[PDB]
C-alpha cells in the first residue's frame, strides 16, 4: 500500500505532464500562406 | 520515474515550436502574417490607399468593375458614332 | 530555459535516487529462493518448512 | 517619395517586430511558468519521496 | 462577404475581450469619462480613416 501510494502520485504526475503537450501541438492553421483558403470565403468571393 | 523522466523530456523539446485556435479570415488580414502583405499587396493594386479597411477590397474592386462597366459603353458612344 | 534545464537535471538525479531506493528494496522481496542459510534471511515464507 | 519609401520599409516591418518580441516573450515565459508549475510538481512528489 | 466579415468581426471582438480579461482583467467600462472620450475619439477617428492599424 505505501509503494500503491507513491504509484498513484507518480501516475497523477503523469497524467498532469500528458495533458499539457496537446495544446501546444495543435494544427490549427492546418505553403498554406501563399495558397487561397477555401475557408476564408472573402479572398473566394473577391476572386469570382 | 522513467515515465516522469520522459515526460520532463518531451516537455523540453516542445518549447521551442503559441498558435491560438481562432477565426482566420480576419487574422489573415494583418500584417505580420504574409497574408496580410499578400492583402495589402491587393489594395495597392486595387487603388486602395495602404493601411486601410481590408473589408472594403470587394466593394471597391465591383465598383471598380462598376465604374470598368462605366467605360467602355462610353467607348462604343465614342467608337460607333465615329 | 537554462535554469529550468538545471532544475530539470536535479529532478532527473532526484527520479535517479527514487529508482536507486526502488532497486535497493528490490532484493528484500524479489528474495524468494531461501533455500539456503547463506542467503540473507528476510522473509519466512521464502523458506521451506519440510 | 523616395524618403516615403525609406520611411515605409520600417513601417512595414515595424507590426513584425512588434508580433516577434511579443510572441517570442510569451513562450519565453511559459518557460518559467512551466518552470514553476513542475517545480510544484517537484515538491508534490519530493516530500512523499 | 459583409455579412460574413461582420459576423467575423463580432467573432474577434469577443476573442480581444476575453483576451484583455484573461490577461490584465481590462473592459471598456473600466476607463474613466475622459478614458472613453479618448478611446471614442479614437474610435471615430478610425471611422473617418477607414483603417485597421491604430499605431501613430
Amino acid at each position: 500500500r505505501q509503494l500503491e501510494n507513491l504509484v498513484q502520485e507518480l501516475s497523477q504526475s503523469n497524467m498532469m505532464l500528458y495533458k499539457q503537450l496537446e495544446m501546444l501541438t495543435d494544427p490549427s492553421v492546418s505553403n498554406p500562406r501563399n495558397t487561397i483558403d477555401t475557408k476564408d470565403y472573402s479572398t473566394h468571393r473577391l476572386y469570382q | 520515474s522513467r515515465e516522469l523522466l520522459r515526460c520532463l523530456e518531451e516537455e523540453v523539446r516542445h518549447l521551442p515550436h503559441p498558435l491560438p485556435t481562432v477565426l482566420p479570415s480576419i487574422h489573415q488580414l494583418h500584417p505580420a502574417s504574409p497574408r496580410g502583405s499578400s492583402f495589402i499587396a491587393l489594395s495597392h493594386k486595387l487603388g486602395l490607399p495602404p493601411g486601410k479597411a481590408s473589408e472594403l477590397l470587394l466593394p471597391a474592386a465591383a465598383s471598380l468593375r462598376q465604374d470598368l462597366l462605366l467605360l467602355q459603353d462610353q467607348r462604343s458612344l465614342w467608337c460607333w458614332d465615329l | 530555459q537554462g535554469i529550468l534545464n538545471a532544475m530539470i537535471t536535479k529532478i532527473s538525479n532526484e527520479l535517479q535516487a527514487l529508482t536507486d531506493e526502488v532497486t535497493q528494496l528490490m532484493m528484500f522481496f524479489r528474495h524468494s529462493n531461501l533455500g539456503q542459510g547463506t542467503n540473507p534471511l528476510v522473509f519466512l515464507s521464502q523458506f521451506s518448512l519440510e | 517619395e523616395l524618403m516615403e519609401r525609406d520611411t515605409e520599409a520600417q513601417d512595414t516591418a515595424m507590426e513584425q517586430a512588434r508580433q516577434h518580441t511579443q510572441d517570442t516573450q510569451r513562450r519565453a515565459l511559459l518557460l518559467r511558468a512551466q518552470a514553476g508549475a513542475m517545480r510544484r510538481q517537484q515538491h508534490t512528489l519530493r516530500d512523499p519521496m | 462577404d459583409l455579412k460574413q466579415k461582420a459576423s467575423e468581426y463580432e467573432s474577434e471582438a469577443k476573442y480581444l475581450q476575453d483576451l484583455l480579461m484573461e490577461s490584465v482583467n481590462f473592459s471598456p467600462a473600466n476607463l474613466s469619462s475622459t478614458g472613453s472620450r479618448y478611446l471614442n475619439a479614437l474610435v471615430d477617428s478610425a471611422v473617418a480613416l477607414e483603417t485597421k492599424d491604430t499605431s501613430l
